[PDB]
């Protein structure tokens, strides 16, 4: 598909598409390719995710949904339509598209077609409305009513397939083919009128049923089982985690670029023991005025260094002019661009790309000369 | 009236039809929509082909909407004659049998939504006449029917449904059901010893 | 699991069992032993077909009479469900008993 | 200006298509 | 047929009419039992999460103050701050579902600030349209394609709708995710969804504990917080390897210099040890040699996840005690007949209730254990 | 502006201090440090009347809280000084008296390792207790370590200190380190100060220590942002290898245990978590740079 490294690099249209709008990427591409000579294929090698992100934006489509139902006409009455809705109507209904392509534009304009379509009985039939003989409809669109009937039979065959015996209702009525009993009352049969023919309410029920079947089937596009379904999962053994445990041993070598005897500690401990019990003079803590100056002199030495560091700890204000600064930024950016591609193949570890390393080296040398 | 338009937004509409094959196709589509998360609503007859053996376990069946008591057609020669025969022979009142006949079908549909004890759903009986029929329901259904739910409203029922569905989604505490609703081999042996 | 009734060993095809199933199975065995008819109503949320097949099939395989079993449903769809449950039990019994005992189970429907 | 940068890109991409083709 | 008026008066005043210390402990004792089960599970410290947020019509409901969209976005900002604090060397991506389409709002990157800006901008737009899990999952699958094999590919989905409209077959996408070894966590809002449960189960080696539904706003914060910790890896999923990264040295220069990452003048930066290029902040992949640069502090932030401190077990009042004051904070233990002492088995030192929470939540080393000389 | 809590983690041990005296020409230098600390704590108490003081001593066989003393007296300080000052100093010196006696009895005991990690962890717990118990108090840590003594192995010290750094950073508790000894820099303690906005200082001579304490480690948490720290050293935030033990600038870390390795471990297996690496993948690192033939 058009989401892999190979196809994305070779898709010229996509690369020009985002680059057309993407300004920051455009600035670097113009400098590092038009004049510097970096091959286009190498430039997009490190920007694969950028290409995929833009493609995915326009490479996805919404799911099927009932569109004619949403269309509510709401003396003058106005109904709002949008191109996205227009495409949805064609996708969810091929009869509308059939009468649209062969008519628009040959006889009249598109706006009249949709006004013609809505006023026609074809729109009512597709929307599920019960057709009323009183309604006049449109003469041109009504010509496709018979054609739509043929598609309905074709769609029924398209949806007709053998069904699993678990939920096969046909077999239940065919379990005994010689059942003879009282016919069900009229409440348990499709409605009929005085003349005896169908009232037509069954047709809309099939139409909505057909719409759902087509929508579900469209999902399964080109892009043992009963054993598990009937199993009682609640009675089976509870799921058990299979996480791996780890034990960390702590033993590392020491960092690499007179010992006091036991009695000495006791001897020294006694000295502090006596020096503490006998008396304690806090006033002796004051320096002698000869080391305080040295202590202060070295402490400030760090203060001055720290103060200089911290006084300069969005972009910082600069002294260079805008023209020179912009040129310097471009030179820094183009040199950095060459550095990345050079390291990818220089550190690739495959001798196949030796020529690229030599070629990438040349531009780096030119950067030194340019700098 | 435009009511179906609102339903189309949230769920696909599948309707039972007289043709057995078409109804079977609707069931397959209805199950597919439930499995894939699209959501579907199935409209069927309480005394139809779907209610006589098709079960809606787990995701397929989460809410049962019983629109009225599935009463037979009273003004039927066949039914009236049978009612009189039972009244004279078995001393069964005509009203009692009619209530029994309708309730069994309503309960039949209610029981097609639970497979194991981890399955859950909401069963709503929408008719003023179900209020006094609590004693006529199956014992395991009558037990779950609380007194406060004998007569509810659409708004009140919806609030309970939302609260009930949220609670059922929480992880069940195993210790609350180790040996009170599900038994292991050791638990069963304990039951045998205690009884004996 | 494989638990014991008063004298009938029954092999349940699941490691766990509901309290209702054991009570349901116990009542069915008493009806068969004492003879006659019974009406047992059990909630739909508890495995009923598996419990019926487990006890009844164990009952014939153990007692000398080896009484056969007749299962009656209301539709063809239920026949397949029972048969799938029937296949589940025999597969478990075959694995636990170490051999495939002589057992035949078939469904009967129309030519169509 | 962006327009000038677009034209040279179009000419450059046109050259790429001409070169690759 | 008399009404309720004639029956009687409610008499509300009739309704109201006019060991405890042990209760407060037994609850504490029971709660310690829940956390007693702690083992050194192997966890993937390096993570690559794709945060998927639902922004649809169902998110306009008033269940959560002020509305689901605002609260979820508000918690999303909080999640980013907490996630990167405890997972410095991980990367995050943000996706949203709008108009039945998946919209990218943040590319996979290790800079927390960039994600915060994107979330704040999303806080303004009004959500609408239908959600699409397949569109979001497919986009998440692509975003995680350019990720090393040693990282853990994860997707956190905040779902608010009860229905999903997709252009293709969702089950195929689920199968692809399992093949790609991506792990999906779903935080639903209203009720369980059949497809979501399958996605969370089949994608996590059958575990059903990764599909959580909240019960109130307080619980939602707990659900979001729980996702910050690394997710334990499966035994049979082995991806052990060595990753080449360096430790740069900070500099302090007198004059500004251009940065190799943003081409912007910055006073101070960290010099890469492989190509000497400077980077403004860490942890980030070097823009030149594609070598990850981190400090020793970043690695140390994850040690507690590999060597968790063993829980502290209560001490029964039957036995005698060592000291009347806490070992770490010397907070006198109230006499109260029950004891509040918590002892560490490794060092057998009493700890107060206050420290025990602090030691196992803020700190990660037992004060008594370190003091003890072998 | 607001009261601040000062917790001094003094590491006192005859082995650490005896070596300091032997190498130098000062005998009983612990008194000079102890005397300076008494005045330093009094100076902190003089800054505000609502600030508290805590001292934790890390002795050879464990840690002990010098102040405040546990609920469970000799005359060493004049009784004519300020009451609050003496109330702390007198208890501080008395505990030193008891602690030395306890240490003297167990002199023959084998002090396998230092206990600085526990005291720092203990100090943080005390800081948390006061902050929540009293409600709006700032906190600070001060570590007085004697590095003259030749340490046996400092690797164990790395993990506890790093965990303490994160806790201090979260609670906004800057930690300052004052080191007296031979080694100029401590790779771990110095790292702790920088990562927590603390002050690291090293002094070779014990005499005149108060000037350092009152001029460098006297920055209260209220005015930390407006005072430039006097630290002079620089930190690289690097860690030693697990086999060579040297500082690694560019190396490899295990994916599972995050153990730094300067070179590929022998046997193509991790030496810390016993994890086997893929032969092909490790070969990728072993590949040499690409050059034209
Ligand atoms: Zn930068
Ligand atoms: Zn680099
Ligand atoms: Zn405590
Ligand atoms: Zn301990
Ligand atoms: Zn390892």
């Amino acid at each position: 598909d058009s989401l892999s490294k190979e196809k994305l690099l070779t898709n010229l249209k996509l690369q020009q598409s985002l680059l057309k709008g993407n300004k920051v990427l455009m600035k670097v591409f113009q400098e590092t390719v038009i004049n510097a000579g970096l091959p286009p294929s190498e430039f997009w090698s490190t920007r694969i995710p950028l290409l995929r992100a833009f493609a995915l934006s326009t490479s996805q489509k919404v799911g099927p949904y009932n569109v004619l139902s949403t269309i509510k006409p709401v003396n003058k009455v106005n109904v709002n339509l949008s191109r996205e809705k227009i495409l949805n109507i064609f996708e969810n209904y091929p009869i509308v598209k059939k009468a649209y392509t062969d008519n628009v534009p040959k006889n009249f304009k598109e706006p009249e077609f949709w006004a013609r379509f809505f006023s026609s009985k074809l729109f009512r039939k597709l929307r599920g409305e019960k057709i009323m003989q009183n309604d006049r409809g449109d003469v041109i669109i009504d010509r496709y009513l018979t054609l739509d009937q043929e598609f309905d039979r074709k769609d029924d065959d398209m949806l007709l397939h053998p069904v699993k015996k678990i939920i096969d209702l046909d077999g239940n009525i065919q379990d005994d083919p010689v059942v003879r009993g009282n016919r069900p009352d009229f409440t348990m049969q499709p409605g009929v009128d005085i003349n005896g023919n169908s009232d037509g309410t069954v047709d809309i029920l099939k139409g909505m049923n057909r719409l759902s079947e087509k929508m579900i089937m469209a999902l399964k596009n080109e892009y043992n089982d009963e054993r598990n379904e009937l199993k009682i999962d609640d009675l089976n053994e509870s799921y058990k985690t299979n996480y791996a445990i780890i034990h960390l041993k702590r033993n590392a070598h020491e960092k690499t670029t007179l010992k006091v005897s036991n009695q000495q500690m006791l001897q020294q401990l006694s000295l502090v023991m006596d020096n503490l019990i006998n008396k304690l003079d806090l006033n002796q803590v004051v320096p002698n005025n000869e080391v305080s100056n040295k202590i202060n002199k070295r402490v400030i030495t760090a203060i001055k260094i720290n103060a200089k560091q911290a006084k300069h700890n969005l972009e910082v204000k600069s002294t260079l002019p805008i023209d020179l600064l912009e040129s310097c930024r471009m030179l820094h950016t183009t040199c950095c661009e060459f550095l990345k591609h050079f390291y990818i193949h220089f550190q690739s570890g495959e001798q196949k790309q030796a020529s690229t390393v030599k070629k990438l080296y040349n531009h780096l040398k030119d950067c030194i000369e340019k700098l | 009236m435009g009511i179906l338009d609102e339903v189309w937004k949230h769920k696909l509409i599948l309707v039972e039809t007289p043709d057995a094959q078409e109804t079977s196709l609707a069931l397959e589509t209805y199950r597919k929509a439930c499995s894939n998360g699209r959501g579907a609503i199935l409209l069927s007859v309480a005394r139809g082909k779907v209610s006589e053996g098709i079960d809606f376990d787990h995701q397929y069946g989460r809410t049962v909407l019983m629109i009225g008591i599935p009463f037979q057609y009273t003004e039927s020669r066949i039914l009236k004659a049978r009612l009189e025969f039972m009244r004279e022979n078995y001393r069964i009142r005509e009203n009692d049998f009619l209530s029994f006949d309708a309730m069994r079908h309503a309960a039949q549909c209610l029981g097609r939504v639970l497979r194991g004890k981890d399955d859950y759903g909401v069963m709503v009986l929408a008719d003023r006449r179900f209020s006094r029929k609590r004693s006529q329901l199956p014992k395991w259904i009558a037990q779950g029917l609380s007194d406060a739910d004998l007569n509810l409203s659409t708004d009140m029922a919806i609030s309970n449904t939302k609260q009930f569905l949220r609670t059922m989604a929480q992880p069940t505490d195993p210790k609350d059901q180790e040996g009170v609703s599900v038994w292991s081999y050791e638990d069963l042996i304990k039951h045998q010893n205690s009884r004996k | 699991m494989k638990f014991y009734i008063d004298d009938l060993p029954v092999l349940f095809p699941y490691p766990k069992i509901y309290p209702e199933q054991y009570n349901y199975m116990c009542d069915i065995k008493k009806t068969l032993d004492v003879g006659g008819n019974s009406i047992l109503e059990m909630p739909s949320g508890t495995g009923k077909t598996v419990s019926l097949l487990s006890l009844t099939i164990a009952y014939q395989m153990h007692y000398p009479e080896h009484r056969k079993i007749i299962y009656c449903s209301r539709t063809m769809s239920e026949i397949e469900k029972a048969l799938v449950e029937l296949e589940n039990l025999m597969d478990y019994r075959t694995k636990e008993l170490g051999y495939q005992e002589d057992f035949r189970g078939l469904g009967l429907t129309s030519r169509k | 200006e962006e327009r000038e940068n677009e034209k040279t890109l179009n000419d450059y991409y046109a050259a790429l298509a001409k070169k690759q083709a | 047929g008399g009404y309720a008026w004639e029956d009687e008066i409610k008499r509300s005043w009739d309704l109201v009419k006019v060991a405890s210390l042990v209760a407060s402990i037994v609850e504490a004792r029971k709660k310690r039992t829940a956390k007693k089960n702690i083992t050194p599970y192997q966890r993937g410290i390096i993570r690559s999460l794709i945060l998927t947020l639902d922004c649809s019509e169902a998110m306009l409901e008033k269940d959560l103050r002020p509305n689901r969209h605002a609260m979820i976005i508000q918690y999303a900002i909080d999640f980013v701050h907490e996630f990167f604090d405890q997972n410095p060397i991980s990367q995050m991506g943000i996706i949203i579902m709008r108009n039945g389409l998946a919209q990218l709002v943040s590319q996979v990157s290790g800079n927390p600030q960039d994600h915060i800006d994107a979330l704040k901008s999303i806080r303004k737009q009004e959500p609408k349209g239908n959600p699409s899990l397949q569109n979001a999952l497919e986009m998440a699958r692509g975003l995680l394609l350019p990720v090393p094999a040693h990282c853990t590919r994860e997707v956190l989905i905040v779902f608010g709708s009860l229905s999903t409209t997709d252009p293709g077959d969702i089950h195929q996408t689920i199968d692809s995710l399992v093949s790609e070894k991506i792990r999906v966590k779903v935080l639903g809002l209203s009720a369980q969804v059949a497809i979501c449960k399958e996605l969370c189960k089949a994608t996590n080696y059958g575990d059903e504990s990764f599909y959580k539904i909240l019960l109130d706003e307080t619980h939602l914060k707990e659900l979001f917080n729980e996702a910050v910790t690394p997710l334990p890896v499966n035994k049979i999923n082995k991806g052990f390897t060595l990753v080449k990264m360096g430790f740069p040295t900070r500099i302090f220069e007198d004059t500004p210099t251009f940065c190799s990452c943003h081409s912007k003048l910055v006073y101070g930066g960290y010099f890469c040890p492989n190509c000497h290029s400077k980077v403004c902040s860490l942890p980030t992949v070097c823009p030149c040699c594609d070598l990850m640069l981190i400090l020793s502090t970043h690695l140390a932030r994850s040690y507690h996840h590999l060597m968790p401190l063993k829980t502290f077990a209560e001490v029964p009042t039957t036995e005698k005690f060592r000291s009347e004051d806490c070992f770490s904070c010397q907070s006198r233990f109230p006499i109260l007949l029950t004891s509040s002492r918590y002892r560490c088995e490794d060092c057998k030192q009493e700890f107060c209730v206050d420290c025990d929470v602090f030691i196992h939540e803020i700190l990660h080393n037992c004060p008594g254990c370190e003091s003890k000389p072998v | 502006e607001s009261p601040s809590l000062l917790t001094v983690i003094i590491e006192i041990a005859p082995k650490l201090w005896t070596t300091f005296d032997e190498e130098g020409n000062e005998k009983g230098s612990i008194i000079k440090v102890l005397e300076a600390l008494i005045v330093f704590l009094n100076a902190h108490l003089a800054f505000n009347s609502a600030n508290k003081v805590a001292v934790i001593a890390a002795y050879s066989q464990g840690i002990k809280y010098l102040y405040p003393e546990s609920t469970s007296d000799l005359k060493i300080i004049n009784s004519d000084m300020y009451r609050r000052f003496r109330n702390v100093d007198e208890t501080l010196v008395e505990e030193i008296y008891k602690l030395f006696e306890l240490e003297k009895k167990q002199i023959e005991q084998n002090s396998q390792r230092s206990t600085l990690a526990g005291a720092m962890s203990a100090g943080l717990t005390y800081v948390n207790r006061i902050s929540k118990e009293s409600v709006s108090l700032k906190s600070r840590l001060l570590v007085l370590t004697c590095g003259s003594g030749s340490s046996k192995d400092e690797i164990f010290q790395y993990i506890p200190i790093m965990n303490c750094i994160f806790s201090a950073t979260k609670m906004k508790c800057p930690i300052d380190v004052v080191k007296i000894g031979g080694s100029k820099e401590s790779t771990f303690l110095q790292q702790t100060t920088d990562a927590t906005n603390g002050v690291y200082l090293h002094v070779e001579s014990t005499e005149g220590l108060i000037q350092y304490l009152a001029t460098a480690m006297f920055i209260d948490p209220s005015l930390r942002p407006i005072i430039v720290k006097p630290n002079h050293g620089s930190v690289d935030f690097r860690t030693s290898c697990y086999l060579t033990g040297r500082v690694v600038a560019v190396g490899f870390i295990c994916s599972v245990c995050l153990c730094v390795l300067s070179i590929i471990p022998p046997g193509n297996k991790c030496p810390a978590c016993d994890s086997q690496f893929d032969e092909h993948v490790i070969a990728k690192l072993k590949r040499k740079p690409v050059v034209p033939r």
